[PDB]
Formats: C-alpha cells, sequence, structure tokens
RNA sequence: AUGCGCGCUAGGUCUCUGGGUCUCCUGGGGGCCGAAGCUAACGCGUUAAGCGCGCCGCCUGGGGAGUACGGCCGCAAGGC
RNA sequence: GGCUAAUCCCCCAUGUGGACCCGCCCCUUGGGGUGUGUCCAAAGGGCUUUGCCCGCUUCCGGAUGGGCCCGCGUCCCAUCAGCUAGUUGGUGGGGUAAUGGCCCACCAAGGCGACGACGGGUAGCCGGUCUGAGAGGAUGGCCGGCCACAGGGGCACUGAGACACGGGCCCCACUCCUACGGGAGGCAGCAGUUAGGAAUCUUCCGCAAUGGGCGCAAGCCUGACGGAGCGACGCCGCUUGGAGGAAGAAGCCCUUCGGGGUGUAAACUCCUGAACCCGGGACGAAACCCCCGACGAGGGGACUGACGGUACCGGGGUAAUAGCGCCGGCCAACUCCGUGCCAGCAGCCGCGGUAAUACGGAGGGCGCGAGCGUUACCCGGAUUCACUGGGCGUAAAGGGCGUGUAGGCGGCCUGGGGCGUCCCAUGUGAAAGACCACGGCUCAACCGUGGGGGAGCGUGGGAUACGCUCAGGCUAGACG
C-alpha cells in the first residue's frame, strides 16, 4: 500500500509545494514511555489549494523532485493554526541557545 | 585416557567402598579393611571441617570415579541431562548407567567395570547383533547385549558367566546365560541403583 | 489536583492499613470503584460504600486484618501486605495476553484494565485479553 | 535461466543433495528459489529420494531446466509419465 | 532520574581502559633490551628486583620484569614481552618470557617449568 | 549542606498571626519532644529524611583537578 | 595500398504485429482499447535434402534476475551549533530502461537544525555468534544474504546486462625492459616467494561427483569444486591394559625410633590383543550414450573414478606414550630440608630479617589429562550507568534564588471517533543456526528428514477499560 500520512501544513512558502508536519508516537524501545517524534515532509500541491494551518493527508507518490516524494491526498481539517504556532515557536527558540 | 593407576586408593580417599575391582573388593583385601583413612603421609591425621565446596567436589568425584569416565564426558553427560525434560539427578544417573561398558558390568559379563571396558573395546561385546567397540555407546531400552559369537570361547567369559549362575541381575535388566545374552529393559531409577552418592549434591556442584 | 488518583487511592489504602484503621475515604470515581470491586471480591477489603463527605462523593473503604497476635507486637497480620501501582502516568505499561504476569505464584493478583473491562490476571487470561497493567496486590 | 539442479548439503564423504529450483547464475550452495526434493546417493535409508511432483511440473511448465542428473531423478520420481 | 529524564539523556556505557599497551592489541611482543639492571621495590618490601628496558616492535619503550632465579639477559638481547605487572615495583607493566629468543629458561628448576620456561630434567 | 508541587499517615508541648458560640476549637506560620514508619548510624517523624505521583537538577573510587586545552562572558580580577 | 566469404554491415519489399504524433473511449500519475497518417522485420546452416533438426525476425504473456522510490530501525563527541548556492521549489529542456536538480537554461527565495542539523572520530551491514536467570552487553572470523573495492584517482566504450579483478583510455606512485626516442606490467584467484608480525598451510591429486561456459552432438574448458597434505587451532571418539597379587619386598620420604607413607602400586601369575603383517576390498554411479518405441512417454541395456587399494570385513598378532598446573585465604591439596627483608614469590590481601603449610628442592597430596598452564581480548560476576535494577541531610551527588519558553505530566460526569492499547485471521519473518522428534556413519562430533517456536512489519476484521482526541457538562484544583 502506498503509505498515507496525516499532517499539518507548516509551510506555504514554495511554489506548488507544501511543508507538512507529521507527528508519530511509540514506546521508547527500552524505557517504555510513549514518546512523540515528528517529521517534516515536502508534499506536492499542484493546484495550490492547501493553505497554511491545514491538516491534510499525504500519500507516497512517484518522485516529484529531490525531496518531494509525496502528494497531498485530501484536506482533513482546516484551520489548525495552533499547531503551526507551536512549530513556529519551536523554530524561534533556536535563536537562543548559541553564543 | 581416564585415571589409570592404583584404584583402591580412591576407595581410600573417598572414604567409602566403590568397587572398581569387582572381586576382592568383596574379600577382606580391599584395603578399606585396615586403611579406611585417605592416602598419603597425612592421611592418618585429624580431618578438618570440609568447606561446602570441598563436600560437593568430593561427592562429584565419588560419582565419577565410580564409572571410570573422564570429567569431559562426565560434564557433557551432565549438561545433556540438564537439557532433558525431567529431574536432572535421576536422568544423569540414568544416562551414566546406559554406557555400554557399564551395562556389560551390570550384566555380569565382566567382573569389574574397567574389565567391561576392555571387553567392549576388544569387540567381545555385541549390541543388537552387531559388534560395538565403544565403551561410551548408549544402550537404549530393548537393545540386546551379548558376548560375541567367537569370544564366547574365552576362558574369562566362560568363567564370569559360570559365576553368574543363580545370581540375579538388575531389575531393569535381564540375563540369559545360555545364549550369553541379555536385554536392557528400561532406564534404571535412582532407587534402582544402590549408589552411595547424593546426586543433588553434584547438581549443586555445577551450579557454581 | 491529584496527579495520579489511582496511585493515590492505593496509597491511601496502604497508609490506612499500616496504622490499622477500620476504614478510609478516597475521592470517588467509576474507575476507582471498579478497582475496589475487584479487591472486595478478592477479599483484600471487607467492602466499600459510597458516601458524601462535605457534600462531595467519596468511596469509604472498609479494611480487613488478621487475628490478634502473640508475644511482643500483638498487631495482627495485614490482609493487604503489598499494594503497588505498575503503570503510572509518565510510564504506562501495557501487556499482551501472553505477558500477563503470575503474581506471588498465584497467591497475589494483578489488576488490568482491558477493553473487556477491569479484570484480574486470571480473569484476563481466561477471557483471552490483555490491557494496561494497573497494579500488583498481595 | 532458472534451473532445477542439485545443491550439496552433506558432509565430507557424506553427500546429501537438495533438489532445487534456482537461477543458474546463483552459486550451487547459495540462496535458491525453492527446494522441490532431496537425494541421497549412498541410499542409507528407505527414502533416498523424494520429489513433490506437482511443484516440479509447475516449474517445468514456466520454463525451468533440469540438469540431466536432476532430470534422471525427476523421471525416477515419475514427474515425466503421461499414459 | 525520572523516566522522561532517561528518555532525554539515558544511562552511559562505561569505557574500559587498557592496562597494557604492549598493544598493537597483541598477546606478546618482540623487543630489544636497552638497559638490564635492578630496582628497589615499594615501601613494605626489600630486595634487588631484576628488570630490563625494552624497545618494542610496537615502537614502544617499557620496563619489564625478568622472572626467575638466574637470568642471562644482556644489554643488546632480543626478548618477548608477556604483560602483567609487578605490584611492589614502579610502572613495571610487563614480564619477560623465559625460554624464547635470548632469554634462556631458568637453570635447574624442577617444579614449575612452564613459567620460567625450562625443559624436563633427566631421570636415573 | 535537605529542588518544586500535590495527597496520605498518632499525639503532646511552647509560640507568632487570623476566625469562632475564645477553657477550647478552627485556619496559616515558627520551634521542641515523640505514633507508625524510615535510616549505615547519627538522626527524621503532618515544617518527613515516612507512604505515594508528576517535572527539573545532580552523582558514579581517591588523588591528578575545579587544574590543562577549547569556547562563551568580563574593563580587569576572574567567572561559567 | 590491394584482393575476399559469411548467421558481418546496408537498401527496397511483405506488416501478424509493433513504435510515434493527433483524435475518441474506459481506467485514473506514463494502465488498457481504437481510428487515420508515418515509421520498423528476418539468416542461414545440417541432414538419410519432399521431411525433419539446429537456428533467424516481429509481437503478447510467463518465469527468473535487477534498477529506481518511500515508512521504520541502524556507534561515539555538543570542548562540533548553527549548516546550505544546484542550495529549496517552480516552468521548459537534456539525459536514462525509468522517476528525479540526475544535468543545463530561466524564475521564485527558499530548504535543514537541540526530535542534534553542519562538523570530527570510528566502522562494511545482516542471518547470527559469545556471554548473560533475564533484560542487556559484546561481536559480525568461518557458512548464507546484501553492499563495496580490484596499486591510488578520473573516464567512458562494448554489450541484455559493466563504468567492467585475470577489458580499454588518461593522470600519479612503484617494478622491469630500453638503440634513451620510448615501451611492459597489476595474485584482495589457487599454490607459492618476500617484508612486517606474537602468528596463519601444499608451487599436491583429480573432472570421477555436484555446479558453471560453449557445442546438434562427440566433446573441450572449469585452482568453482570433490578430495589429499601440513598445524593438538577447535570439537568428538579412542589408547598407554584387565583380573589375581603382601597383617604388605627394595629404594625414597616422615619418624615421638615404637612406627607411619608412597600401596596392589611394583615384582610376579594369568588373560585380552593398540600398533603391525597377510587376504579380500567398497559405497559415493547414474545419466550423457545404445536398442525397442516416433530422437517423446514408457521399457530395457552398457561405459564411467582423484580420494585408494583408502575405509571396512575376514585371519594372524606384541603389555604396548604421560604429562601439566596447583597445594597461605579466596580454593581441592602438608610435611621435611635448604635459604635468612637475601635469593625470590605475587591475581588481591600479603609472604621472606632462624620452626617459612606463601621463596627453592624433596616426599606426599589435589585438579585436569593428550594435553595442562600463560598472556591478550569479550561477556560475566557488576544491582559498579540500576528498563528489569541504584542514588543525592552528614559517604560522590539539589542548581544561590526566581520568572517562565520548548517539552513532560493532568480533577469529576457524559457522548462521538478508535491514534496509542488489546484480540482474531492472514501474508511476511529464506536457507543455515537454536529447539524438539525420528534417523544415517559401530558411538559421538558431523550429518539427514520432519515438527514447532518467533519479536517486528503489511492487509482485513473486532473490543473500548485505560491513555489520546473532539463535543458537552460539574466544582472538590486553580484564579477572582
Ligand atoms: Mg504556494
Ligand atoms: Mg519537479
Ligand atoms: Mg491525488
Ligand atoms: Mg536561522
Ligand atoms: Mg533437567
Ligand atoms: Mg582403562
Ligand atoms: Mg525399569
Ligand atoms: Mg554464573
Ligand atoms: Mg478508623
Ligand atoms: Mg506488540
Ligand atoms: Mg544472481
Ligand atoms: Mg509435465
Ligand atoms: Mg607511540
Ligand atoms: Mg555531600
Ligand atoms: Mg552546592
Ligand atoms: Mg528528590
Ligand atoms: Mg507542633
Ligand atoms: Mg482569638
Ligand atoms: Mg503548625
Ligand atoms: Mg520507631
Ligand atoms: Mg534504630
Ligand atoms: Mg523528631
Ligand atoms: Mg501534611
Ligand atoms: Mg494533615
Ligand atoms: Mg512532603
Ligand atoms: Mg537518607
Ligand atoms: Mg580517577
Ligand atoms: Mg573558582
Ligand atoms: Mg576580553
Ligand atoms: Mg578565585
Ligand atoms: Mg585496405
Ligand atoms: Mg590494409
Ligand atoms: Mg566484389
Ligand atoms: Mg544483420
Ligand atoms: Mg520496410
Ligand atoms: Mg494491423
Ligand atoms: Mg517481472
Ligand atoms: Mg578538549
Ligand atoms: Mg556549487
Ligand atoms: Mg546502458
Ligand atoms: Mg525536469
Ligand atoms: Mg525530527
Ligand atoms: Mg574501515
Ligand atoms: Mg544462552
Ligand atoms: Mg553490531
Ligand atoms: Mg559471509
Ligand atoms: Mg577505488
Ligand atoms: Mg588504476
Ligand atoms: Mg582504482
Ligand atoms: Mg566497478
Ligand atoms: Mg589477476
Ligand atoms: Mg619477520
Ligand atoms: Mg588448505
Ligand atoms: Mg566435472
Ligand atoms: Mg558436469
Ligand atoms: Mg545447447
Ligand atoms: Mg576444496
Ligand atoms: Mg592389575
Ligand atoms: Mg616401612
Ligand atoms: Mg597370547
Ligand atoms: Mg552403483
Ligand atoms: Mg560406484
Ligand atoms: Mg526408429
Ligand atoms: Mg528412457
Ligand atoms: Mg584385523
Ligand atoms: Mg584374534
Ligand atoms: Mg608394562
Ligand atoms: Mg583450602
Ligand atoms: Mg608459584
Ligand atoms: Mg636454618
Ligand atoms: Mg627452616
Ligand atoms: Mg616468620
Ligand atoms: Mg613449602
Ligand atoms: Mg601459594
Ligand atoms: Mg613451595
Ligand atoms: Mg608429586
Ligand atoms: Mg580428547
Ligand atoms: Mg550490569
Ligand atoms: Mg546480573
Ligand atoms: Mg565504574
Ligand atoms: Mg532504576
Ligand atoms: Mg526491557
Ligand atoms: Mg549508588
Ligand atoms: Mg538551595
Ligand atoms: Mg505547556
Ligand atoms: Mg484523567
Ligand atoms: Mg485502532
Ligand atoms: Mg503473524
Ligand atoms: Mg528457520
Ligand atoms: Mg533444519
Ligand atoms: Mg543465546
Ligand atoms: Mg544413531
Ligand atoms: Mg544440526
Ligand atoms: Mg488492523
Ligand atoms: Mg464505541
Ligand atoms: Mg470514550
Ligand atoms: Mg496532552
Ligand atoms: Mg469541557
Ligand atoms: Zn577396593
Amino acid at each position: 500500500p502506498k503509505k498515507v500520512l496525516t499532517g499539518v501544513v507548516v509551510s506555504d512558502k514554495m511554489q506548488k509545494t507544501v511543508t507538512v508536519l507529521v507527528e508519530r508516537q511509540f514506546p521508547h524501545p527500552l524505557y517504555g514511555k510513549v514518546i512523540k517524534r515528528s517529521k517534516k515532509y515536502l508534499a506536492h500541491d499542484p493546484e495550490e489549494k492547501y493553505k497554511l494551518g491545514d491538516v491534510v493527508e499525504i500519500i507516497e507518490s512517484r518522485p516529484i523532485s529531490k525531496r518531494k516524494r509525496f502528494r497531498v491526498l485530501r484536506l482533513v481539517e482546516s484551520g489548525r493554526m495552533d499547531l503551526v504556532e507551536k512549530y513556529l515557536i519551536r523554530r524561534q527558540n533556536y535563536e537562543s541557545l548559541s553564543k | 585416557g581416564r585415571y589409570i593407576g592404583p584404584v583402591c586408593r580412591l576407595c581410600r580417599r573417598e572414604g567409602v567402598k566403590l568397587y572398581l575391582k569387582g572381586e576382592r573388593c568383596y574379600s577382606p583385601k580391599c584395603a578399606m579393611e585396615r586403611r579406611p583413612y585417605p592416602p598419603g603421609q597425612h592421611g592418618q591425621k585429624r580431618a578438618r571441617r570440609p568447606s561446602d565446596y570441598a563436600v560437593r567436589l568430593r561427592e562429584k568425584q565419588k560419582l565419577r570415579r565410580i564409572y571410570g569416565i573422564s570429567e569431559r564426558q562426565f560434564r557433557n553427560l551432565f549438561e545433556e541431562a540438564s537439557k532433558k525434560k525431567g529431574v536432572t539427578g535421576s536422568v544423569f544417573l540414568g544416562l551414566l548407567e546406559s554406557r555400554l561398558d557399564n551395562v556389560v558390568y551390570r550384566l555380569g559379563f565382566a567382573v569389574s567395570r574397567r574389565q567391561a571396558r576392555q571387553l567392549v573395546r576388544h569387540g567381545h561385546i555385541t549390541v543388537n547383533g552387531r559388534r560395538v567397540d565403544l565403551p561410551s555407546y548408549r544402550v537404549r531400552p530393548g537393545d540386546e547385549i551379548a558376548v560375541a559369537e567367537k569370544s564366547r570361547n574365552l576362558e574369562l567369559i566362560r568363567q564370569n558367566l559360570e559365576a553368574m549362575k543363580g545370581r540375579k541381575v538388575g531389575p531393569w535388566l535381564s540375563l540369559d546365560v545360555e545364549g550369553m545374552k541379555g536385554k536392557f529393559l528400561r532406564l534404571p531409577d535412582r532407587e534402582d541403583l544402590a549408589l552411595p552418592v547424593n546426586e543433588q549434591l553434584v547438581i549443586e556442584f555445577y551450579s557454581r | 489536583m491529584l496527579t495520579d488518583p489511582i496511585a493515590d487511592m492505593l496509597t491511601r489504602i496502604r497508609n490506612a492499613t499500616r496504622v490499622y484503621k477500620e476504614s478510609t475515604d478516597v475521592p470517588a470515581s467509576r474507575f476507582k470503584e471498579e478497582i475496589l470491586r475487584i479487591l472486595a471480591r478478592e477479599g483484600f477489603i471487607k467492602g466499600y460504600e459510597r458516601v458524601d463527605v462535605d457534600g462531595k462523593p467519596y468511596l469509604r473503604v472498609y479494611l480487613k486484618y488478621g487475628p490478634r497476635r502473640q508475644g511482643p507486637d500483638p498487631r495482627p497480620e495485614q490482609v493487604i501486605h503489598h499494594i503497588r501501582r505498575i503503570s503510572k502516568p509518565g510510564r504506562r505499561v501495557y501487556v499482551g495476553v501472553k505477558e500477563i504476569p503470575r503474581v506471588r505464584r498465584g497467591l497475589g493478583i494483578a489488576i488490568l484494565s482491558t477493553s473487556k473491562g477491569v479484570l484480574t490476571d486470571r480473569e484476563a487470561r481466561k477471557l483471552g485479553v490483555g490491557g494496561e497493567l494497573i497494579c500488583e496486590v498481595w | 535461466m532458472v534451473k532445477i539442479r542439485l545443491a550439496r548439503f552433506g558432509s565430507k564423504h557424506n553427500p546429501h543433495y537438495r533438489i532445487v529450483v534456482t537461477d543458474a547464475r546463483r552459486k550451487r550452495d547459495g540462496k535458491y528459489i525453492e527446494k522441490i526434493g532431496y537425494y541421497d546417493p549412498r541410499k542409507t535409508t528407505p527414502d533416498w529420494l523424494k520429489v513433490d511432483v506437482e511443484r516440479a511440473r509447475y516449474w517445468l511448465s514456466v520454463g525451468a531446466q533440469p540438469t540431466d542428473t536432476a532430470r534422471r531423478l525427476l523421471r525416477q520420481a515419475g514427474v515425466f509419465r503421461q499414459e | 532520574p525520572t523516566i522522561n529524564q532517561l528518555v532525554r539523556k539515558g544511562r552511559e556505557k562505561v569505557r574500559k581502559k587498557s592496562k597494557v599497551p604492549a598493544l598493537k592489541g597483541a598477546p606478546f611482543r618482540r623487543g630489544v633490551c636497552t638497559v638490564v639492571r635492578t630496582v628497589t621495590p615499594k615501601k613494605p618490601n626489600s630486595a634487588l628486583r631484576k628488570v630490563a628496558k625494552v624497545r618494542l616492535t610496537s615502537g614502544y619503550e617499557v620496563t619489564a620484569y625478568i622472572p626467575g632465579e638466574g637470568h642471562n639477559l644482556q644489554e643488546h638481547s632480543v626478548v618477548l614481552i608477556r604483560g602483567g605487572r609487578v605490584k611492589d615495583l614502579w610502572g613495571v607493566r610487563y614480564h619477560i618470557v623465559r625460554g624464547v629468543y635470548d632469554a634462556a629458561g631458568v637453570k635447574d628448576r624442577k617444579k614449575s617449568r612452564s613459567k620460567y620456561g625450562t625443559k624436563k630434567p633427566k631421570e636415573a
């Protein structure tokens, strides 16, 4: 089965492409606590439909470019801007923690 | 190349009769008469209190020297036993008792176990119609053990078998002195053997 | 706010029994009730009842002890020797059916929460389901 | 092409062959497709040969090629009879 | 540490440090004596202990004990380093193997021959 | 030489500060003895070093050494 | 420079079909069908030459074997914190079997990072293997699977397939040949040499077997392989005898001079018969091929060995290697002499300066035994990095204090979803190994046949307590 994932769109910034943020949960292999990781995916949005803050489905596809292996299958829920918010803040915190 | 050298000395050191000579270990020559004390200069001095280790060691050595086999074979046989479904100590004693040389001793073909080994090694002994020259051969239930067709002439064999008239063999065995054969009926129970060895003490020896 | 109401209830029981209280009030909830019912059926407690303290729901739990003893320290044996949360918030343990543990060679119990409901170890095995492993008791 | 041949599984002076569907380019003892048989040339047991015809027939039908020795074994097993 | 803390950080595996860079990993090493001399052991004991400075096939330079009763080793001799220390000496991390190369086995030693590297005596 | 928060587990006594039908009781503080319990011991004990849960920090023989090197900060001293 | 054949190359033809542009239909990424236009085929050889064999061409499918793509898993250092210009995306194009910044042109300004980017260090990965009660730790030799490389570096040609170990071009280092212009080479194939090293084998036999390449076949090739050789390197089996034999020789050791020990041990008696000689002597071998049948099916028949005259069977037949560590405690085994803080021992504590069970020898003793010790390395023990399974008042260990970001954790009641969680079915989890059973070599090691197990992941179905989530509600927390 072509893999299907579910994510929020954290980036509108490219042409015909969205950055889709996909969380994942699982027991830590030793310590056992359920831990939640995440991965950004570049997905193909040709019709430029999917906006910032959309929870969409992503599907494994024939490679569109380097780094784009997925397409945007459907819009599951619109307007989750808080997810985007957490993403942007996590990013912004990088500005500390160097020199 | 198992222990080869004076046997009644182990009779002495282990502090109990283990019959490695068969006959004469029956008579009052065994040296256990007049020398129940262990061998050497100090053997007649006061014993100290044996450490747990010491106890278990010597118990295992008792069990081993009884069967004449090497520690390699002994240990390997033990591990074999500890794998098998069912109580190790018994199973071990049962696999020990199934050695062809042993079975030959047990059947009364040979006065002692070492002699039984030689009879086996020299092919005087057949299992299930075929010659078997390996002392370590494992006799399974139902296997017939006989003196070989030709070796039947040997004055030693005719001797021992003549002495085996009227003597009863073990209950897990059967003996027909007429065809000089006999059957290994089933694996002997701990209770079946008279062995002066606490085996659960040997089990504890490998537990280290 | 209790951070783990279940651990809190178990602990209340533990403390209660350790001083030989006749009974102890835990703040009421359905899940707590199911755990109790299991204990009561298993004989670790005499029982429990619902009660309003300060017009608030609580479960009053009636503990159970041994007969008085002899020599110095006449204090009786505990019926609950051991009561322990396994899965806690912050590490949640879940077991499959093949993994539901035998407690104290059967003399104890484990309580699981399953999609068949709250069971004991034996209950879960016989029902053939696993779930979250709540606590050990013995 | 895919072939049906013998792979040597025994020990020294103890040849035991698995009758095997495998790519010809594979080494003889290497990963094969599926084992259709076994063959014991010294005939030490009552069954020194076995086949599972239906399989060997299938493979022959999609184009497997027997080694003339594996062929001989197969025939002995009756893969080839018709009536 | 809280479980979340172990997830974050986790226990640390404890590295082991070689007591012997005779090294190049080896069990033994060929070498050449530089000095052959004696030394005075640590506080509680007294004696003249026999040692050798060795340049190594590993390009290493180490003090080595010369175990036995008598010893024939001289300045320029070649030798085999065993490894393992002498506790009451200083920084002697290795022993010399008797019986191989220029170190002959201990003259007239009947009991433990393998250590000290001497062959079996003769019987009348 | 005792991280923060929460719930739970005898009392006695002195005290600061509220409320109450103010002997006393009921909150919130500071102390001292002590139940159960804990602890290597000393001790701790509703102001826990007890019973539990959540999160953070930290340890992993003594020296070498809070030193060397690096980096960041600082006018410097010097700090992390 | 010239001659010449072909299953070598090329041109027109036939178009089963196929390829391409455009249109239409169904499917939905470039899958399938259809129509017009265009474009593309072929090779001959052998026979008993009237029929068959070996081939050739186009197409469709099968089978096998690969390419490319994605999820997840995959060591150490944060004293490496910021990295990035084809970089990230787009349109068009080039390239390939094919997607793709794979490559180029143009446009946009992006992409990655504390969930550790970039940097440095180390490293082929795995099935498995060692250890471990387990969790875990450690490892990845041999055998099987994948990758990568063929003196270093770059590159392509040929082809179905290669950027090609025993093919090619270039550059660099090296060895050799040289008429000084210039050329030739590539054992990380078998065996062998040399250097380095503590250390690692025969320049063997054979094509008989299994397997591979070509050939219609006969057949040829095969240092793959099947064997033999060398090394106690490992594992397993086997031997150096067996029975009798003193109220107990000699020698040697202890002695309280009474005796005690080595000890049935020896001598000796008898018995068996490892080695060894003689005789017989394999399995592994049946196809390829021959006959009948139609070169099929079926049936029948004969050739075929390195190992080897080996294993094995039968006859004969000699009492016929034992050593190595230890003996103060841990730890099983004690006395005498010599030495006198010496000589020495030593894993740890320690022993030796006049009685040393600790040094050296001797007697005796314990442990193993064709081995026994040693060194090195891994797990162990070590619950001593503590998930199982540890801690922090004084032993190491609470941050000087706060505010709060990321993150972690979350009261009571109801309902929806079912992501975690659980259950069933199913596919996958190769072989080997491990486990169990039965079997084959006299046994075992070794090997065969069979059975079972198995975390994880894929697809389908089900459960809803708990965790998540969404919606609603309460007031015991919290704030007012
Ligand atoms: Mg856009
Ligand atoms: Mg693109
Ligand atoms: Mg789509
Ligand atoms: Mg930035
Ligand atoms: Mg057992
Ligand atoms: Mg013998
Ligand atoms: Mg019986
Ligand atoms: Mg152990
Ligand atoms: Mg009460
Ligand atoms: Mg699971
Ligand atoms: Mg292949
Ligand atoms: Mg067919
Ligand atoms: Mg160096
Ligand atoms: Mg401190
Ligand atoms: Mg401090
Ligand atoms: Mg704490
Ligand atoms: Mg008070
Ligand atoms: Mg007042
Ligand atoms: Mg107070
Ligand atoms: Mg007390
Ligand atoms: Mg006390
Ligand atoms: Mg106190
Ligand atoms: Mg309190
Ligand atoms: Mg209180
Ligand atoms: Mg507290
Ligand atoms: Mg404490
Ligand atoms: Mg240190
Ligand atoms: Mg300072
Ligand atoms: Mg400055
Ligand atoms: Mg200062
Ligand atoms: Mg020309
Ligand atoms: Mg020409
Ligand atoms: Mg012409
Ligand atoms: Mg042509
Ligand atoms: Mg044409
Ligand atoms: Mg047509
Ligand atoms: Mg295919
Ligand atoms: Mg540094
Ligand atoms: Mg560039
Ligand atoms: Mg190509
Ligand atoms: Mg493109
Ligand atoms: Mg991430
Ligand atoms: Mg490397
Ligand atoms: Mg194991
Ligand atoms: Mg690994
Ligand atoms: Mg391999
Ligand atoms: Mg290269
Ligand atoms: Mg090159
Ligand atoms: Mg190269
Ligand atoms: Mg290449
Ligand atoms: Mg070559
Ligand atoms: Mg050399
Ligand atoms: Mg070889
Ligand atoms: Mg061949
Ligand atoms: Mg062939
Ligand atoms: Mg052909
Ligand atoms: Mg070979
Ligand atoms: Mg004798
Ligand atoms: Mg005497
Ligand atoms: Mg004779
Ligand atoms: Mg044959
Ligand atoms: Mg043959
Ligand atoms: Mg014909
Ligand atoms: Mg035929
Ligand atoms: Mg013979
Ligand atoms: Mg004879
Ligand atoms: Mg002799
Ligand atoms: Mg001792
Ligand atoms: Mg010594
Ligand atoms: Mg003296
Ligand atoms: Mg003395
Ligand atoms: Mg002294
Ligand atoms: Mg001594
Ligand atoms: Mg000693
Ligand atoms: Mg000594
Ligand atoms: Mg001796
Ligand atoms: Mg052996
Ligand atoms: Mg550990
Ligand atoms: Mg452990
Ligand atoms: Mg440590
Ligand atoms: Mg822990
Ligand atoms: Mg675990
Ligand atoms: Mg600790
Ligand atoms: Mg503080
Ligand atoms: Mg938060
Ligand atoms: Mg909750
Ligand atoms: Mg679900
Ligand atoms: Mg399955
Ligand atoms: Mg398997
Ligand atoms: Mg198998
Ligand atoms: Mg294992
Ligand atoms: Mg068998
Ligand atoms: Mg096996
Ligand atoms: Mg499912
Ligand atoms: Mg439901
Ligand atoms: Mg619900
Ligand atoms: Mg949450
Ligand atoms: Mg609400
Ligand atoms: Zn005796």
